[PDB]
């Protein structure tokens, strides 16, 4: 089960 | 900055001239992912070659898996041509068998 | 130990807006799941035998993760060209790798969050899953930008519990493939090198897992140098091959043995050159 990246959080 | 793909031309299982086999081209080591691949035999790009996806390894750079059923003789020769912007010219790497 | 981690890439291309975006899963080094938004009907995949045990559930789930992670690769691969100074049309990537490693005693040892920028480390989360180690000037900004926002924290709560309850999982469902062993088939052949030299080749083909090792001896000892040893590589049907070779005087092959090492075999093999 994939990591999901926070959606406010870009580099 | 560019790294140079490291090329592993082989056969599947050990190679008896006259019996059907399956020719590896291992293409690893290089960035940008965009690379194209040829397999040839006697200088003549041979026709079903399928292609891995493609994945990377733990130090960032790319690597993939072209393959292809080719039947070992003595006199026909097989290699990879490797096309890659990190070489002003496409690469090409002979089979051979003792490697 | 055992391990799983997700390899996840991003490449933008000249002229689109959407970048190329493929993830692959992994569990101990082996292919389980992949999704590649230039397929067809973009969608993950199974990969491994065992992973058809999933319901259409689990598909539907992961599918919609990798839509999410589309625009978030997108949105920061923008973000790095500004942070660079970089012209715009050309092609640029973003790769990640998350995941978690579990040790003898089958609990956690260890997560995984690290990013690169054009194939070169950018910005990744420390042993701790606290604190982030940017590796250039550009990353410190991301850095800077991800401690005000417990960004980590986030990351810290999948590595130490999704990740660990899935790899468990799947390590319950495809036990009998995974811990699986394909002990190396082996043997030496002989070449001319040149003059009154010749090369002594120790093949190992059809092992499975990839780890391995192969050695040369003369009257019991090491030879390291002196040793040529490939890269290990696939044959294409999930086992692997290596070789390792020596340069010998013609006429002294048989002082020579090679022994290999495999999890396969209770007992190492010992070869020798056979006229």
């Amino acid at each position: 089960s994939g990591v999901e990246n926070p959606g406010g959080y870009c580099l | 900055i560019q790294k140079t793909p490291q090329i592993q031309v082989y056969s599947r299982h050990p190679p008896e001239n006259g019996k059907p086999n399956i020719l590896n081209c291992y293409v690893t080591q290089f960035h940008p992912p965009h690379i194209e691949i040829q397999m040839l035999k006697n200088g003549k790009k041979i026709p079903k070659v399928e292609m891995s996806d493609m994945s990377f390894s733990k130090d960032w750079s790319f690597y993939i898996l072209a393959h292809t059923e080719f039947t070992p003789t003595e006199t026909d020769t097989y290699a990879c041509r490797v096309k890659h912007d990190s070489m002003a010219e496409p690469k090409t790497v002979y089979w051979d068998r003792d490697m | 130990p055992h391990s799983m981690r997700y390899f996840e890439t991003a490449v933008s291309r000249p002229g689109l807006e959407e970048p190329r975006y493929i993830s692959v899963g992994y569990v101990d080094n082996k292919e389980f799941v992949r999704f590649d938004s230039d397929a067809e009907n973009p969608r993950y995949e199974p990969r491994a035998p065992w992973m058809e045990q999933e319901g259409p559930e689990y598909w539907e789930r992961e599918t919609q993760k990798a839509k999410g992670q589309e625009q978030w690769f997108r949105v920061s691969l923008r973000n790095l060209l500004g942070y660079y100074n970089q012209s715009a049309g050309g092609s640029h990537t973003l790769q990640q790798m998350s995941g978690c490693d579990l040790g003898s005693d089958w609990r956690l040892l260890r997560g995984y969050l690290q990013f690169a920028y054009e194939g070169r480390d950018y910005i990744a989360l420390n042993e701790d899953l606290k604190t982030w180690t940017a590796a250039d000037m550009a990353a410190q900004i991301t850095r800077r930008k991800w401690e005000q926002s417990g960004a980590a924290e986030h990351y810290k709560a999948y590595l130490e519990g999704e990740c660990v309850e899935w790899l468990h999982r799947y390590l319950k469902n495809g036990n009998a493939t995974l811990l699986r062993t394909d002990s190396p088939k082996a043997h030496v052949t002989h070449h001319p090198r040149s003059k009154g030299e010749v090369t002594l080749r120790c093949w190992a083909l059809g092992f499975y897992p990839a780890d391995i090792t192969l050695t040369w001896q003369l009257n019991g000892e090491e030879l390291t140098q002196d040793m040529e040893l490939v890269e290990t590589r696939p044959a294409g049907d999930g086992t692997f091959q290596k070789w390792a070779s020596v340069v010998v005087p013609l006429g002294k092959e048989q002082n020579y043995t090679c022994r290999v090492y495999h999890e396969g075999l209770p007992e190492p093999l010992t070869l020798r050159w056979e006229p």
